[PDB]
RNA sequence: AUCGAGAGG
DNA sequence: GCTCCTTCTCCCATCCTCTCGAT
DNA sequence: TGGGAGAAGGAGC
């Protein structure tokens, strides 16, 4: 029958979406947790290539 | 069902197996069809006969 | 190669082998196997003279005295879906019979022991 | 002396720490035996006695008083403990369920 | 039990990827996260699906009933 | 635990005629006097009797422990503060199996006698489906001991501890390798 | 409509029959399964 | 003949049954707590 | 979460996360209480029997049990048995009050004294739910 | 007290037997049913009265009507106090000790 | 929207115990009742206060 | 019913 | 007549809850 | 059964 994933999960075709912004904390929406330093500790993500430092 | 599994194990592995749904938009919902637990305009029926020969 | 010192990782090499041998619950089933075959006769031995004397006594394989009906083999799937109690006859060579011992699982008086994972999957027994 | 010197050398970004701030749960002595060391062990008041003949396991030779020896746990739960502390560590804290299971009745005896 | 249908985690279907992990763990010698990365499963939530069970059907299989 | 194990029952008497025969003096003919350096053999509990030498007693008898002549089960304590030698051979004992360190002068230090050869076999003999635990057992590579024979062992946690740049992360060792 | 363990007669089995099975003298029965269709619910 | 079986059996059997180390008309023994039901929920357990 | 609670995904646990099935064996047998008398495993009456439990008798079969295969819920009679007198008196054997399932196996055996007794496996699903322990 | 409370009225002469629903025969289960230790206590104090009553119509010997005599008492007060100290207690036909209307007053499980 | 802490996220192993709330809970509305003292009976099982 | 075991906060 | 005086008899020992046995 | 009372019975001045 048809259905919508809200009643079960049986009814979801999207596996997993990854949705990401700002790969570089511009906008210091998150305050990174670090124990020397924040910028070595923490892996450089690939959207990173799409905006300038 | 003569297997070790149990009835309700196998339905609920029925229900995870994701069918084609590209023209699901042409069906109705099961609580707007004036229709009983079957039909033809607001579900699909299937049939899976296995035995171990 | 042959004399060279002990590393950390080789001791589970003795352990693997300790529990191969041993096993989990051998500190049950070896001193039952004891009871069996010697405690049981040394208590029947001692002061059994009625001076009539009992002497030699016999452990029968785990069977089943049916009601109007020729004792079988009890297997202890049997015994548990039967409600059944799991236990062998013993022989007092006075042979009399005297009473039933009920037998430990996988000793030397259970079919059990005598089986292979084939057998025991046949037997509808979890290896 | 040795938890202080951890804690005030902790960032304030750190979790952990924050909970000790607010108060809402943890306090020094957890960040104590989590970070620097575990510390001693004692049972009913008084520190591992010799279970054994004049030691308390048998990996320790005789007439040694040396803190190790009677139950000091130099490491912390992230270096963990060895099984020498191990073991000492479980002696000690057996001491905390049989309060709770035995001398509660000593206590509500005194209630009721 | 048999084989863990989709992904509690996310959904992605895993159900049909348990006898090519296992010709490639045997038929292709691969290791674990060879196999596990050429069957398609990146992220470590559907990875520990089939990383880690336990296919008790086969002895389930075993009894005579 | 694991390695735990609980002694079955063994016949005592194999033992005593061995004590007869090793030089121990039987209680009938023993004086208090003339023999203040005599050990006070018992065996399960009951007072035997009083051998002189204890040393060689203690030797012969864990040679024969670790041969298969006596039965590994069975725990031998000898306490040389009260110059007591005590046998038990009763069930209900609970004792656990360990490795043996000896002097081994030719490789200087002391070493465990059993090496990798004997792992090599016994992980031949997983592999196979000969050398058994029972082998280990039957060659003094690996000795039972009780609780009441723990009191007269120094037992070493890791085969490294008793042999004679630093991570900072691993945890405090003392190994004060006695 | 009862199956012993060993072997499945599939019996009759009414009150006079009792309990029993004829291939097998083997002690257990189980009384097959229920005609009426079942209806499960997929999730 | 001239020998009661069941005094072994019935005997072997109520203890064992019971916990009670003990003849039935006995209650001073260790009871109650030697034979207990086996705990199968999980095979560590 | 707080207060040493958790929080579950509901997605996750609609795809099969710490689901499991529970197996519960009724057992009921029929014996003598005399020399010369029997009880019987039968479908009990509404008119002949003493005692009745209020659960629905509509499932049983003829010999007063149930086939596998039939869901069972509440109050519902499984094993369904009516003793005499030493007209009829009722001894049928009824669910649990806040357990349902479905029948799984049904064994019905003799005992040692040649009696019958039956043996009733119910079979049921639980879904893991706020307020379970993990 | 003149009024309430006399000494000669410390030894029982008459004594008072409760109604059935002091001792009501629990029937639990379907045909395992059974009356309360209560009523065979009772039933025990009967026989011995009637035991005494029948020796004394035929004047027996007095060394055996005192028998009688300690036999009631015994039966009397256990049937008051089964946890007399320094004396064998009164047993049902199971084995066990019968629940006395003093065991029945105390305790964490008792009336009160 | 991110947050601004990062948090601790991996797989854990986790066992689902005997103990839930189907079969914990229970109340009564007068139910059965004690033969000796009158009073409600004991237990769950049997519609107990 | 009684007895006993095991188990949770 | 205290002086005790040692020696005895004595009643206690957290709360609530769940399930499964055996008679 | 693990300490406590309180009580009791006994010796000694
Ligand atoms: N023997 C007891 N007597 C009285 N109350 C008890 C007893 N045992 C447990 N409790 C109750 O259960 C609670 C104990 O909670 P629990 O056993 O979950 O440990 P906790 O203190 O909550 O810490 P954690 O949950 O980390 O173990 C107490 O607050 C107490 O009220
Ligand atoms: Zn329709
Ligand atoms: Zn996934
Ligand atoms: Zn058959």
């Amino acid at each position: 029958k048809k259905g919508i994933a809200k009643e079960h999960a049986k009814w979801g075709p999207a596996a997993a979406i990854e949705f990401e912004y700002d790969p570089w904390n511009k906008l210091k929406h998150t305050d990174y947790w670090y124990e020397q330093d924040s910028a070595k500790e923490w892996p450089q993500s690939k959207n990173c290539e799409y905006e300038d430092p | 069902n003569t297997t070790v599994l149990a009835d309700e194990f196998i339905a609920h592995r029925l229900g995870l197996i994701p069918l084609q749904s590209m023209d699901i938009e042409q069906l109705e919902y099961s609580r707007d069809c004036f229709c009983e637990d079957h039909c033809d305009k607001c579900s699909v029926v299937l049939t899976l006969q296995a035995f171990g020969e | 190669d042959e004399s060279a010192p002990i590393t950390a990782e080789d001791s589970w090499a003795v352990i693997s082998a300790f529990f191969r041998e041993k096993g989990l619950v051998s500190q049950q089933l070896d001193s039952f196997n004891q009871f069996v075959d010697y405690t049981l006769q040394d208590i029947i031995c001692e002061d059994s003279t009625l001076i009539i004397s009992f002497g030699k006594i016999y452990v029968t394989k785990p069977m089943v005295n049916e009601s109007d009906g020729v004792t079988h083999a009890l297997y202890p799937q049997e015994a548990r879906l039967r409600n059944l109690t799991y236990s062998s006859g013993l022989f007092v060579d006075v042979k009399v019979f005297i009473g039933r011992l009920p037998i430990m699982l996988r000793s030397k008086n259970c079919y059990l022991s005598e089986a292979t994972e084939s057998d025991l999957y046949k037997l509808k027994e979890c290896p | 002396k040795a938890g202080r010197l951890a804690e005030v050398n902790l960032k304030d970004l750190n979790n952990v720490k924050q909970m000790v701030m607010a108060g809402s749960k943890g306090s020094f002595i957890n960040i104590a035996q989590m970070s620097a060391c575990v510390g001693q062990q004692s049972v009913e008041g008084k520190r591992i006695a010799f279970g054994f003949v004049d030691r308390t396991l048998p990996h320790f030779s005789k007439d040694d008083y040396s803190p190790e020896s009677k139950g000091f746990v130099e490491n912390s739960y992230l270096r963990g403990l060895t099984p020498q502390e191990f073991f000492f560590h479980a002696m000690g804290g057996r001491e905390g369920l049989i309060d709770t299971a035995v001398k509660t009745a000593e206590t509500g005896y005194i209630q009721r | 039990m048999i084989v863990p249908v989709r992904c509690f985690s996310c959904g992605k279907v895993v159900g049909d990827k348990w006898e090519s992990y296992l010709n490639l763990l045997q038929e292709d010698e691969l290791d674990e996260g060879t196999a596990l990365s050429r069957l398609g499963l990146k992220r470590y939530c559907c990875r520990r699906m089939i990383l880690t069970h336990v296919d008790l059907i086969e002895k389930f299989l075993r009894y005579n009933p | 635990s694991l390695m735990s194990c609980i002694s079955v029952g063994t016949d005592p008497m194999p033992i005593i005629t061995f004590l007869s025969e090793w030089g121990m003096e039987p209680l009938e003919d023993y004086v208090p006097h003339q023999s203040p350096d005599a050990t006070r053999v018992f065996v399960n509990g009951v007072w035997h009797g009083v051998h002189r030498n204890p040393a060689r007693l203690m030797e012969t008898l864990r040679t024969l422990r670790r041969k298969g002549d006596i039965n590994p089960e069975v725990s031998m304590i000898r306490d040389i503060r009260e110059k007591e030698l005590k046998i038990f051979t009763d069930a209900g004992r609970v004792y656990r199996p360990l490795f043996i360190v000896e002097d081994d002068e030719s490789l200087g230090h002391k070493e465990l006698k059993v090496r990798k050869g004997h792992i090599a076999k016994l992980m031949a003999t997983e592999y196979q489906d000969e050398y058994t635990w029972s082998s280990l057992l039957n060659e003094g590579l690996v000795e039972y001991i009780d609780a009441e024979e723990e009191e007269s062992i120094l037992i070493a946690m890791q085969p490294e501890d008793l042999e004679p740049d630093v991570d900072p992360a691993k945890r405090i060792r003392v190994s004060h390798h006695a | 409509k009862y199956i012993c363990a060993e072997c499945s007669s599939k019996l009759s089995l009414s009150r006079t029959d009792a309990v029993r099975c004829k291939d097998c003298g083997h002690r257990i029965l189980l009384k097959a399964r229920t005609k009426r269709l079942v209806q499960f619910e997929a999730r | 003949l001239a020998i009661n079986a069941k005094t072994i059996t019935s005997g072997l059997k109520y203890a064992l049954a019971t916990g009670n180390w003990g003849e039935q008309k006995k209650a001073m023994s260790s009871r109650a707590g030697v034979s207990q039901v086996l705990n199968r929920y999980t095979y560590s357990s | 979460n707080q207060e040493d609670s958790m929080i579950m995904n509901q997605s996750s646990i609609d795809r099969g996360l710490f689901r499991s099935l529970f197996f519960r064996s009724y057992m009921d047998q029929e014996k003598k209480y005399g020399m010369s008398i029997t009880e019987t495993f039968e479908k009990p009456q509404r008119t002949n029997t003493l005692r009745m439990k209020h659960g629905t008798y509509d499932k049983l079969d003829d010999d007063g049990l149930i086939a596998p295969g039939v869901r069972v819920s509440g109050e519902d009679v499984i094993i369904g048995k009516t003793t005499p007198i030493s007209s009829k008196r009722d001894a049928s054997t009824p669910l649990r009050s806040t357990e349902n399932g479905i029948v799984d196996q049904v064994l019905v055996t003799t005992n040692q004294d040649g009696l019958k007794f039956v043996k009733v496996r119910v079979r049921t699903t639980k879904i893991p739910q706020i307020g379970d322990k993990f | 007290n003149e009024v309430f409370s006399r000494p000669e009225w410390m030894i029982l002469t008459c004594l008072p037997v409760p109604p059935p629903p002091v001792r009501p025969s629990i029937s639990f289960n379907e045909s395992q049913r059974g009356e309360d230790d209560l009523t065979f206590k009772l039933a025990d104090i009967l026989k011995a009265n009637i035991s005494l009553e029948t020796l004394e119509h035929n004047g027996a010997p007095h060394h055996a009507i005192e028998e009688a005599e300690s036999l009631l008492q015994f039966h009397v007060a256990t049937y008051m106090d089964n946890d007399i100290a320094g004396q064998p207690q009164a047993l049902q036909k199971s084995g066990r000790p019968v629940k006395s209307i003093r065991a029945r007053l105390k305790g964490k499980e008792g009336r009160i | 929207k991110k947050l601004m802490a990062q948090i601790f996220f991996g797989p854990t192993y986790y066992q689902r115990l005997r103990h839930m709330v189907d079969d914990k809970i229970h109340a009564r509305a007068r139910g059965p009742m004690q033969v000796l003292t009158r009073q409600p009976v004991e237990g769950r099982s049997r519609d107990g206060g």
